[PDB]
């Protein structure tokens, strides 16, 4: 499994066609803890980095998330930012507040659909390399600050 | 060749490294390498933990049904099960599988608080004969392997011996004892360590953990015939390598082992 499959899965896929993309048996899990979702991981090993899937009743993509799929280009985020930040800034505000090179996506879902509305976006910004560095974590939906966190920031 | 092997590992890290071998039947100590030095646990913790779970199961202080509702306040680095039960949450039982098996973050934080924190993992440890091994932090924190501290660390003989005693001793009961060992064998996120080296036919039941400043290690009982005879057991800490060199000294360490059984 790999970050550039997890971007060729798309909202509105089946549980089959996600499967297929993912890597199907050698690369993905379902059932279990895991329930009706797909859980993929990119290798074996403590913390490997992975994406997980779920799907509506329907059979329909809504959930995309992930952790280490992704590394910050510039881990540079100080508290500074983060004191910056508010709930009900937009994206482009939060963007002009913390340094988007020191961020990534752990993920994307729509708790609607196939209604649009509510869709909501989860960063997560380290502000070093390695492995749990402190961080910032923000998310949106529709484009508006709605959970903003912090561990450990200088 | 083992020792050899595990020597070899070491100048090729540039870390410390400890490696025990212990008989699981005997508790007999079939081979060592700093058997005493300190060493981070890690996500090894995670067994141990779910061990003081099934201890209280055992002693009718604990459900494995019982269900716990957490939120998203509670979400820590590394929750590929746990986010996703946000709404519904998950059993005492579920919780340790996710724990042991996708090494979950969150989930081993919930079941710490299910039996009070950090200093009642120790003390669980402590009351079994282990005045050793010691977990001061939670995760994600309990990895960061600061050089020399000794906060959440254990020496490759306390943790392989409290192992044998979880695993085979009167201490669980014979359900809890085989639930701890099924967890561990269907571990999912250890491939490329001793399982990497096993041949058909071989049992293994194991744990793996990361942690910062290059640290690596496992925890296992393994052996023929489809039965567990041994517990193996690998610490490094200090280490600059990158993650698959490290990766691949102990996969050499376990290629070793396995060769001169």
């Amino acid at each position: 499994f790999s970050a550039e499959k997890y971007e060729q899965i798309q909202f509105g896929m089946t549980f089959d066609e996600v499967w297929e993309i993912g890597g199907g048996e050698a690369a993905c899990d379902t059932g279990g803890v895991i329930g009706d979702s797909i859980l993929c991981f990119t290798e074996s090993g403590d913390y490997a980095p992975y994406g997980g899937f779920s799907f509506t009743d329907e059979g329909e993509l809504w959930s995309k998330r992930n952790e280490y799929l992704y590394k910050a280009k510039t881990p540079s985020v100080k508290l500074s930012h983060y004191n910056r930040t508010a709930l009900g800034m937009t994206e482009a505000q939060l963007w002009a507040a913390v340094p988007k090179d020191s961020c990534v996506s752990q993920g994307e879902s729509y708790p609607n659909w196939p209604a649009k509305t509510g869709f909501e976006e989860k960063y997560y910004c380290a502000a070093a390399t390695g492995l749990f560095p402190p961080s910032a974590s923000f998310h949106l939906t529709d484009g508006v600050l709605t959970y903003r966190y912090q561990r450990s920031l200088t | 060749e083992t020792l050899v092997k595990v020597k070899d590992a070491e100048d090729q890290l540039g870390a410390r490294v400890g490696y025990i071998e212990l008989d699981l039947n005997s508790g007999k100590i079939l081979e060592s390498f700093r058997p005493e030095e300190r060493f981070p646990m890690m996500s090894t913790f995670k067994v141990l933990l779910c061990g003081a779970v099934l201890s209280r199961v055992d002693a009718g202080q604990e459900q494995l049904g019982r269900r716990i509702h957490y939120s998203q306040n509670d979400l820590v680095e590394y929750s590929p099960v746990t986010e996703k039960h946000l709404t519904d949450g998950m059993t005492v039982r579920e919780l340790c599988s996710a724990a042991i098996t996708m090494s979950d973050n969150t989930a081993a934080n919930l079941l710490l608080t299910t039996i009070g924190g950090p200093k009642e993992l120790t003390a669980f440890l402590h009351n079994m004969g282990d005045h050793v091994t010691r977990l001061d932090r939670w995760e994600p924190e309990l990895n960061e392997a600061i050089p020399n501290d000794e906060r959440d660390t254990t020496m490759p003989v306390a943790m392989a011996t409290t192992l044998r005693k979880l695993l085979t001793g009167e201490l669980l009961t014979l359900a809890s004892r085989q639930q701890l060992i099924d967890w561990m064998e269907a571990d999912k996120v250890a491939g490329p360590l001793l399982r990497s080296a096993l041949p058909a036919g071989w049992f293994i039941a194991d744990k793996s953990g990361a942690g910062e400043r290059g640290s690596r290690g496992i925890i296992a009982a393994l052996g023929p015939d489809g039965k567990p005879s041994r517990i193996v057991v690998i610490y490094t800490t200090g280490s600059q390598a990158t993650m698959d060199e490290r990766n691949r000294q102990i996969a050499e360490i376990g290629a070793s082992l396995i060769k001169h059984w």
